[PDB]
């Protein structure tokens, strides 16, 4: 029926996508999820917006999705969409896998969900992905690489990155602060929890109000691990000592 | 009541979780101008609805409410017509599958749940609108006895042990409520007393037999039974004299 | 037949809180030896393997699935498939194709990653699982393989002995099996470490 | 499944859809293709030069084959969904034909599925214009362009999305029989067309080359930069 | 109908001056059983054609409720127009081949006979759709037994009365009892005349035994 | 009252009623007035069939369709729908006959089809029939029928009914008659002077009056009446309007 | 295989060999052939091993989900016509033989289903390659309403002799004693057959078998 | 015939799907619904405020058992719950067919959430109007979680819905902690109903459900009125 | 019945395969080049029934192709014979089997020399050395014989030349000459063809 129809797939009089846009409001409403791209890893830091005592946190993770053995994600928007999204993903790294008989490269499985979106966006009348994805991954192509993803399909190569609340003033953050292919892991770390302290204002940033990962590669396996909350803790109290030293 | 959108017009959400739709469909209900009557006792289950027949010239015998589902669930419906016909042709349908599949003859409650979730789907979808009827099934479980079961267009169903629907469904449901709280242990005859006592009440009437229809199924003998005008008659004297 | 195109064997034993899986590496078309290293069992996990004996194209092809359902698997529930649960899904994955079935009959022997408990099975071409608690077999030859295993299993074996009963089935199984042989290899699971070693075996 | 029609004609005979697309081009970053004699170039105008970005990822001149090349304006994963068919159709071309698609095969075969996108159910239209260049077996250069409408046309130099307007007038000014004696005054024409819309010079410009019987190649920064000195030197004269 | 099941023998036909007249016995057989010894193998599609088949008798029952029906629909209308017997053996013989085209064909071979507008109709159909008319019909083995002698009498004489037809069918049925091992004593005789279609039956045709003495 | 709710069968109005498809009975109320009437042995049909121009053949635009050999069908409304409807009813007895090898009964016909036009009283991307219409059959193991479906897709027998312009008129002229002994012969005769009665010779212009019954006078088989007792049921209809 | 069935004064007796055979060659020696199709259930699986398994896991689901909703004990009945539908769909490329039993509020009933959808109603069923011994053995000693321990000794002797004069059966008996109050699964119930003690030692000192090359890998 | 094909819930201006908003609204109004993760169990209950005693109690159920491990009680539209219970169920089903083991509490829980994302986006259909508290006991441990309407699924540790949600989530923040015991829980999701509800609660107007190592089972009314009368 | 031979050195893969084309008792072709260029390190030697052979390996081409104008980077040679078998095997059960014996020849920058082999049955299988046809039995006991792993490329053909000389002593079939292709670091180059 016309009447009732939403038209979600139709263009503006202006020449853009509502839908898309009201996603992409969506997320930027959403959790901040930001990625640092450094020579030795690649990181995912996500603000956690379920706080409350009550959360058991039973899984691997709340953010961070391991998407096959050389890749991660992360989420700002919907959740829902995202769990679809997530298992859309791994059902295309196995399927490169199952083809080829080797890991699919980063940029490929990004291509593929963007491919996904866009054909949400294109036809079907249905409303789009409302996720925008923070891919962390490594290849033997390009090696260490940061993606990120928009509703409307759309995906570009990140050496620093953040989608989220508070998105502006991270990036703003880490165009300053990003040192370009000077960057250890543990200098992205510290770089992450600086930019989470400014993003999280309200919060005060405490280690139980943010999930971190880390991508690096330890004798031709690529490890994802999810910081510790002893670990999240120290970087924590090491940026509050360098708050007060620049005091000094 | 807010109201934003087509919430009005098909079943989506109102700001304040509320189908109109679904309420509309209950009017649509409560548009057909009659009401019926449903109580169970200790060994009986009776359906009495109301039989207006506006026009002499229509055949009556053609003119009910009580269905006949299967050789053991009666059903009186009320509400829209067709609607009604409608779903009795399904819970006919259903139950025959049921005895297909499985062998063994569909429980009341059963084939109420598996009508209200057709209804249900009709509530969730928005290219059809709920049927305005409502069904009151009967039967003897084998082992639970008596069954009373309702499903409304909403896709709510419950077993009562005493319940109404139509145009008169509170003022019935007090009264009912009234006497169930009694709990003076009903027999068949009670039953049917309790029943027609309460259509008679709520619609200030005093029917002679030819106003109303009774369905009754009973533990001794569970073929649904559709009371005839000398039945009907004989247990309306018997209100009279008391 | 169809099973004795390209041969196959492959064994597993129990031992006490270690596992043993075996294999031979010939893969050949009727006569003809193709390669000596071919690959028939396949590491699904830390402390769990299968052995896909049969058709080399179907044993492939049956690996490279049950790879892709088990990380599935694995990423969706975030644990270690359960060696149980990798026979079901083996299981199932040979029932799909009951009417055009791959011809491949699998071993599966792991330990449990809670109890470390040895597990060893096997599974008909169309996926008819069979727990046994001291041996199974799948291949060409496996009548040599029920004869040796009968002949030598002993119950509660050490690593050690474990690997020496399997390595002496094997290589007398096949050494009277014309389409299997070709080097045997061994896997010895265990509950901290996995040896796999290549025996010494005829290559007629 | 979805059938509604979403392009439909509105009184005065426009396609309301269509138009939206071309504003949505209008929009895109500015993208120039110029040919020559021997060699063929684009240019496309990067407005995102944040420098937190890999290049690589968020090329604007694609390769459909090894003698076809494209440029776009407007919305990226619609170029990207373009890209993909044109890249597959070539290679099916290729093993049904026997040899490369002509650049003007591909170019019908991206106006008929923009076209087709503007006349089936349920479905908006591509969002882009391109700017198919390459060479063909016979060593003739071409440069055609396919806007949403489906309509390709050939043109001897010609802008797409953001000051299109300015630069095709530039161009109309300044495409001669001299201006693209060489390769080295094609790129340079390219270059000067889109400093006549890039807010700073070189690293806002992205410049990919195609000449005979060689692959497309992406001209690195330093490039870039060494061609706009000499404009400089030559624009002091 | 892959195999037949129970298969009806021969139906003859003989057209003469005012209609047509078709017999048939009243047998089903299954192989050499005798199972089903009172079916009727005459059919009355409407009030100008007729219907004998040979064959299956599931196969026939089938296309006898098809044509009924068709011949319901057609008096529905109520229209004026009514089905020919050549519209009927059309219908038929395409019917029949796309059955046969299908690899499913209906086990039937079959006489239609009619009388519309003041002419006479024989039309024959087989399973695999082979059709045309002739004065004189016969299917199965009343093509060897039973129609030589219709053609010998026809060629002679090329029109018939009506008690000349129905002698000579009589004449035709009596030889296929003889020399068919299918075949039933009882059977029906169908006319078609300006009147319309009538069955009578069971007839039984009279036979000659004398020849047992002489055999020894 | 409407203007936001009457938009699609598929939506409810706030109090509860489907405003298409009382829509449609209103289209079925602007036609011309078909009565029919049941008797001891069978059913007589009866339309005051307008004539638009007199250009047209006596006989064009039908209203008594002829659904089976022994179901009858008068119709009003829109005569599109009534036509499909006729088919619809027509494949259906067809499938009867096909299947349980015998005539449909017409409480079984007058079912399914009611089914058939309540299904398009339920949905958005359908709208409900424009036509109510009679259907009637004479069996001698079954009785005389008489059946009306609207576009509701109610099914309900009478001793007769009326359907189009002038139901009231006829149904009050029609209940005058003592219907449940008279014969078919008489009937008929009736029939025509209840259509020349509700008639209007000032609005309408001309009009034939198309009449058929089935009954046991006619073995079951529903049959345009003959002209000779159309005639002289004409004549007697003229008489008694003096 | 041979697995047999028999209606004893208060339920269900159901018994099996536990040998499977690919071939003249036995492949599993303690095969469980006695599947749970609901707590009140059970069948006995012949045929294809494969094919008996999957129908009655696909059967148990479905009589789950259906007791789940219905809220009740499931039916044998019901058991019954889903088993023989679905192998009637198939038309007998389900080689599912099956020995169906099970005490629901109608109270004790025993089923044999054939492959091709057949279902038999009987007092005793066997079923399997060793049928006919088991059947014979019926035959000879099954009277009607008897004890627990009767009923459990007939169904031991049934396929004891389907193990000892057929070649496809063997290794074991299991039983299933279901009744009204109670489920008893006894596996084994008797154990007819062993294997002999091994005489001679053929223990494989280390060192004998000859290593070409090695890889350790330690883990966690 | 042919249902819509497009989404009725579609991203608002605002940035934010009204449609899911106004399910949790229906949630909201809903009977109140509490869960508590004890160390040995879980325990689910909700009130059974029947509006007459002409409703029989024991007719309908709001805790559903899925398995034998897994139960689950909502907040909301009732059918819908319903719907959901069955599909629940199947998908349980395919998954023990698949890998013949009980389906993990988490699995489950994910696809319940799959199938309410599904509706969120797919056409012509409106979100469910229920929240579920799905509780199970898998690999030795109690697991509750929460699934909204939208398909997004929380692990929680005490959580309440429904009517005054926010009310009994307060309360059960208060007085929850790490070692309490089932029988602890089942004490403390009474109080935490008996917070909001109106009038005596009793026996048939409340339903109260528990998953142990034992597996998931409702308690019967005779048990509830004895840990009612504790009180 | 034609013929196939690959020859895996430290650093190259060198392919040899017969020219002769017969569709009866007859030769049609001379110089049939049954060896198709995937990509500039990659070399699909197929071998078959007619019809199927160019087919599927115009495919794998095809597809090898776009995957290189899709992503900039080419398929390794193991990820191609991966997705030959994936293709042959998917194909297997299908309506449409290709009845095709292939040999994929390849160099990577890291994997170093890979030569892959196929049977109609997609049975994919890495050797150093492999044949087709039926002068494999002639051939594959001469490459057992005297195949060294660090043999070089001129000892390579060589032995190729020991082997076609076999098959010209031996062999009922007429195949007079032979392609040779080596791919090195350099990519596919072209030898002189092995005539007699
Ligand atoms: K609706």
């Amino acid at each position: 029926s016309r009447r009732y129809d939403s038209r979600t797939t139709i263009f503006s009089p202006e020449g853009r996508l509502y839908q898309v846009e009201y996603a992409m409001e969506a997320i930027g409403h959403a959790g901040t999820c930001l990625g640092i791209l450094a020579n030795d890893g690649v990181l995912l830091a996500a603000e956690r917006r379920n706080i409350h005592k009550l959360l058991d946190e039973v899984f691997f993770s709340e953010k961070i999705y391991k998407l096959n053995e050389d890749m991660a994600c992360s989420v700002a928007g919907i959740t829902s969409d995202a769990n679809v999204l997530t298992n859309e993903l791994r059902l295309i790294a196995q399927r490169y896998l199952l083809q080829y008989q080797e890991p699919i490269p980063c940029e490929q499985l990004v291509t593929a969900l963007c491919d996904i979106k866009q054909a949400y966006t294109q036809f079907g009348g249905k409303r789009p992905f409302g996720v925008s994805l923070l891919y962390i991954g490594w290849d033997k192509h390009y090696g260490f690489q940061l993606y990120q993803s928009d509703p409307s399909g759309n995906y570009g190569g990140w050496k620093a990155t953040c989608i989220g609340n508070n998105s502006a003033a991270a990036v703003s953050m880490l165009k300053q602060d990003y040192k370009e292919g000077e960057m250890t892991l543990k200098s992205a770390l510290a770089l992450a929890i600086k930019v989470l302290n400014k993003t999280m204002d309200v919060s005060k940033l405490s280690a139980e109000k943010v999930e971190i990962a880390t991508l690096t590669r330890e004798n031709g396996k690529t490890v994802i691990r999810v910081l510790k909350q002893k670990e999240v803790e120290q970087l924590i109290k090491k940026h509050e000592e360098e708050e007060a030293k620049a005091e000094r | 009541g807010s109201s934003a959108g087509f919430d009005r017009h098909i079943t989506i959400f109102s700001p304040e979780g509320r189908l109109y739709q679904v309420e509309y469909a209950f009017k649509a209900i409560n548009q057909g101008g009659l009401t019926s009557v449903a109580v169970r006792g200790k060994d009986c289950a009776v359906i009495v609805t109301q039989k207006k027949v506006p026009d002499k010239l229509l055949d009556s015998s053609t003119v009910t409410h009580l269905f006949k589902i299967t050789e053991n669930i009666g059903c009186v419906m009320t509400g829209m017509t067709a609607d009604s016909r409608s779903q009795v042709q399904r819970a006919r349908y259903e139950a025959a599958n049921w005895k297909y599949k499985y062998g063994y003859e569909i429980p009341v409650d059963m084939l109420c749940k598996r009508i209200a979730d057709i209804s249900q789907v009709y509530t969730q979808n928005a290219e059809m609108r709920p049927l305005g009827c409502c069904m009151i099934l009967i039967g003897i479980d084998e082992e639970q006895g008596p069954q009373v079961y309702k499903c409304d267009p909403a896709g709510y169903y419950c077993g009562f042990k005493a319940t109404a629907a139509g145009v008169k469904q509170t003022e019935s449901t007090s009264f009912l409520e009234k006497k169930v709280k009694k709990k003076f242990d009903w027999t068949f005859e009670q039953t049917v007393e309790t029943a027609i006592t309460c259509l008679s009440t709520v619609l200030s009437i005093d029917f002679k037999p030819s106003e109303i229809e009774v369905g009754v199924v009973t533990v001794e003998n569970p073929k649904f039974r559709i009371l005839t005008e000398a039945e009907i008659d004989a247990h309306l004297v018997a209100l009279a004299e008391r | 037949s169809i099973m004795s195109y390209n041969g196959g064997a492959v064994m597993a034993m129990k031992g006490k809180n270690c596992v043993a899986i075996a294999a031979d590496r010939r893969f050949g078309i009727q006569a003809q030896m193709v390669t000596t290293d071919f690959q028939k069992i396949f590491p699904m996990g830390d402390r769990l393997y299968i052995g896909l004996a049969g058709l080399a194209t179907d044993v492939q092809t049956v690996a490279q699935r049950l790879k892709f359902r088990l990380n599935l698997y694995e990423l969706k529930e975030g644990r270690q498939i359960k060696p149980y649960t990798l026979m079901s899904m083996v299981a199932n994955l040979l029932y799909e194709k009951r009417f055009g079935p791959y011809y491949t009959e699998p071993v599966i022997a792991g330990l449990d990653p809670k109890t470390f408990k040895p597990f060893i099975c096997s599974l008909d071409l169309i996926g008819c699982p069979m727990v046994t608690d001291d041996f199974v077999v799948s291949g060409t030859c496996a009548e040599q393989m029920y004869g040796m295993c009968e002949s030598l299993w002993e119950p509660n074996m050490d690593p050690d002995h474990l690997f020496e009963t399997i390595s002496q089935a094997m290589l007398n199984a096949v050494d009277r099996d014309a389409v299997s042989g070709m080097g045997v290899i061994v896997h010895i699971i265990e509950k901290d470490k996995i040896t796999t070693r290549t025996l010494k075996a005829r290559m007629d | 499944s979805y059938d509604r029609a979403i392009t439909v004609f509105s009184p005065d005979g426009h396609l309301f859809q269509v138009e939206y697309a071309q504003e949505a081009v209008k929009k895109g970053s500015t993208a120039v293709g110029v040919r020559g004699r021997d060699i063929v170039v684009l240019g496309v105008e990067k407005k995102s030069v944040a420098k937190l970005q890999d290049e690589r990822t968020v090329r604007k001149i694609c390769a459909l084959d090894d003698n076809v090349c494209m440029a776009f304006a407007g919305l990226t994963a619609d170029a990207r969904i373009v890209i993909n068919r044109a890249r597959v159709e070539c290679q099916s071309h290729r093993l049904t034909v026997e040899d490369p698609v002509t650049v003007e095969y591909i170019t019908r075969y991206i106006a008929s599925l923009k076209q087709r996108y503007t006349q089936s159910n349920g479905r908006r239209p591509f969002g882009i214009s391109a700017l198919i260049v390459g060479f063909d077996f016979d060593g003739t250069p071409r440069l055609y362009q396919t806007d949403p409408s489906g309509t390709y046309h050939a043109w001897k130099a010609n802008a797409i999305g953001r000051g299109a307007k300015s630069v095709r007038e530039f161009l109309e000014k300044n495409y001669t029989d001299e201006a693209i004696e060489t390769d080295d005054l094609t790129i340079k024409l390219v270059i000067k067309a889109l400093l006549e819309v890039v807010q700073s010079g070189g690293k806002n410009i992205e410049l990919a080359v195609m000449r005979r019987d060689q692959s497309l190649k992406i001209l690195n920064p330093e490039e870039i930069e060494k061609y706009v000195a000499e404009i400089e030197k030559e624009k002091e004269e | 109908t892959q195999n037949p099941m129970v298969t009806g023998t021969s139906v003859l036909g003989v057209k003469f001056e005012g209609g047509v007249v078709i017999a048939a016995d009243m047998l089903g057989s299954y192989g050499s059983l005798a199972r089903f010894r009172n079916i009727s193998r005459i059919m009355r599609v409407n009030n100008s054609t007729m219907l004998g088949a040979s064959g299956d008798y599931a196969d026939f029952q089938y296309l006898k409720q098809v044509l009924g029906q068709m011949v319901i629909d057609e008096e529905l209308l109520g229209d004026g127009h009514s089905y020919s017997p050549r519209a009927i053996h059309s219908w038929l013989t395409r019917a029949m081949y796309s059955r046969r085209s299908k690899m499913n064909p209906l086990w039937n071979t079959m006489v239609i006979g009619g009388y519309a507008d003041g002419e006479s109709f024989l039309g024959y159909v087989d399973m695999l759709g082979v059709a045309y008319e002739a004065p004189s019909l016969a299917t199965g083995y009343g093509a060897y037994l039973a129609q030589p002698l219709l053609r010998e009498v026809l060629e002679k004489q090329p029109v018939l009365s009506q008690t000349e037809a129905r002698d000579l069918v009589e004449r035709c049925m009596r030889v296929l009892y003889y020399r068919d091992a299918r075949s039933y004593n009882r059977f029906q005789i169908a006319t078609v005349t300006e009147k319309g279609v009538e069955i009578e039956g069971p007839l039984s045709t009279e036979t000659n035994w004398d020849i047992a003495h002489m055999i020894s | 009252i409407g203007t936001g709710y009457d938009l699609s069968a598929s939506t409810f109005s706030p109090d509860g009623r489907v405003f298409q498809v009382e829509y449609a009975m209103k289209a079925v109320e602007n036609s011309s007035t078909a009565i029919g009437i049941r008797c001891k042995d069978g059913v007589v049909f009866g339309v005051e069939k307008l004539v638009l121009s007199k250009l047209y053949e006596e006989g064009s635009n039908k209203r008594l369709f002829n659904v089976d050999r022994h179901v009858g069908m008068a119709v009003a409304g829109l005569l599109a729908d009534a036509r499909s409807l006729a088919d619809i009813a027509r494949e259906e007895a067809s499938n009867f006959r096909s299947n349980f090898g015998y005539n449909i009964p017409l409480k079984h016909l007058a079912d399914r089809v009611a089914m058939y036009v309540h299904a398009y009283t339920l949905y958005s991307a359908v709208r409900p029939f424009g036509c109510s219409f009679m259907l009637g059959s004479y069996s001698v193991n079954d009785g005389a029928q008489l059946y009306m479906i609207d576009p509701s897709g109610v099914s309900y027998g009478y001793w007769g009914c009326a359907i189009g312009k002038a139901r009231q008129a006829a149904k009050t002229e029609i209940e005058k008659l003592q219907m449940k002994e008279m014969t078919c012969r008489d009937i008929v005769k009736e029939v025509a002077k209840i259509i020349y009665i509700v008639h209007d010779e000032v609005k309408d212009k001309a009009f034939e009056l198309e009449l058929s019954w089935v009954g046991e006078l006619t073995n079951g088989r529903h049959e345009i009446v003959p002209k000779d007792i159309r005639e002289e049921a004409e004549k007697y209809a003229k008489e008694s309007l003096k | 295989t041979t697995i047999a069935g028999v209606v004893y004064k208060d339920g269900i007796v159901l018994g099996a060999d536990t040998r499977a055979t690919e071939g003249m060659v036995v492949a599993d020696k303690n095969c469980s052939k006695i599947h749970f199709i609901s707590p009140n259930i059970y069948c006995c699986g012949a045929g294809t091993a494969a094919d008996t398994d999957m129908t009655t896991q696909l059967i148990s689901s479905n009589l789950e989900l259906h007791s789940l909703s219905t809220g009740r004990l499931p039916r044998v009945v019901t058991a019954n016509r889903m088993l023989k539908q679905m192998l009637f769909r198939y038309q007998g490329y389900i080689g599912a033989a099956l020995v169906l039993g099970g005490v629901d509020v109608t109270g004790p009933h025993l089923y044999s289903i054939y492959p091709h959808g057949s279902t038999d109603k009987l007092p005793y069923v066997t079923m399997g390659s060793g049928s006919l011994a088991a059947m014979a053995v019926f035959e000879d000693k099954f009277r009607p309403d008897m004890e627990e321990e009767e009923a459990k000794n007939l169904v031991s002797e049934a396929i004891a002799a389907g193990i000892f004069n057929d070649l496809g059966s063997g290794s074991n008996i299991d039983l299933c004693v279901i009744s009204k109050n109670k489920l008893d699964f006894l596996r084994p119930y008797t154990v007819p057959n062993k294997k002999g003690t091994r005489l001679g030692r053929y223990r494989c000192e280390k060192g004998t078998t000859a290593v070409l090359t090695e890889k350790i890998t330690p883990l966690e | 015939e042919r249902g819509y094909s497009f989404s009725l819930t579609t991203f608002s201006p605002s940035g934010k799907l009204v449609q899911i908003e106004y399910a949790l609204a229906a949630v909201a109004g809903g009977a109140p619904s509490v869960g508590i993760k004890a160390a040995n169990g879980v325990v689910l209950a909700t009130e059974k405020k029947q509006k007459s005693i002409l409703y029989d109690e024991r007719s309908v159920h709001k805790v559903e058992p899925i398995t034998k491990h897994i139960g689950l009680v909502y907040s909301g539209m009732g059918p819908d719950y319903r719907v959901l219970v069955h599909r629940a169920r199947k998908l349980a089903q395919q998954y023990y067919l698949v890998y013949q083991e009980p389906i993990p509490t988490a699995q489950l829980v994910q696809r319940v959430a799959s199938v309410m994302q599904e509706y969120t986006q797919s056409g012509g259909v409106r979100p469910f109007g229920v929240s579920l508290l799905i509780c199970g006991w898998n690999e030795g441990r109690p697991y509750l979680f929460q699934s909204d309407p939208s398909g997004a699924y929380f692990a929680w540790k005490a959580t309440a819905m429904g009517k005054n949600y926010v009310n009994g989530k307060t309360f059960l923040e208060k007085r929850y902690n790490e070692d309490l015991e089932l029988e602890d829980a089942i004490h403390t999701a009474i109080l935490t109903l008996k917070e909001s509800f109106e009038g005596q609660m009793t026996e048939d107007n409340i339903e109260v459900g528990i998953c142990n190592e034992a597996g998931f089972r409702r308690l019967t009314p005779t048990e509830v009125k004895d840990y009612l009368a504790a009180i | 019945m034609e013929y196939l031979i690959g020859i895996q050195g430290p650093d190259y893969v060198l392919v040899a395969s017969d020219r002769v084309a017969a569709s009866n008792i007859v030769q049609m072709k001379d110089d049939h080049d049954k060896m198709f260029k995937m990509s500039e390190k990659i070399l699909l030697l197929c071998v078959g029934e007619a019809g199927d052979t160019v087919q599927f390996a115009e495919y794998i081409q095809k597809n090898v192709q776009l995957y290189k104008m899709r992503n900039g980077y080419e398929l390794s040679p193991t990820a191609a014979a991966n997705f030959t078998r994936r293709n042959l095997a998917d194909c297997l059960r299908s309506r449409t089997p290709y009845h095709v014996n292939l040999l994929l020849a390849g160099y990577d920058e890291h994997e170093g020399p890979a030569l892959y082999y196929m049977d109609y049955l997609a049975a994919l299988a890495k050797a150093p050395f492999a044949a087709h046809g039926y002068g494999a039995f002639l051939t594959l006991s001469i490459l057992d014989r005297y195949y060294t792993p660090t043999i070089s490329r001129e000892r390579a053909v060589e032995l190729l030349r020991k082997c076609l000389e076999e098959l010209q002593k031996r062999f009922i079939l007429n195949l007079p000459t032979f392609s040779v292709r080596i791919i090195d670091k350099n990519g596919i180059h072209d030898l002189d063809n092995i005539s007699f």
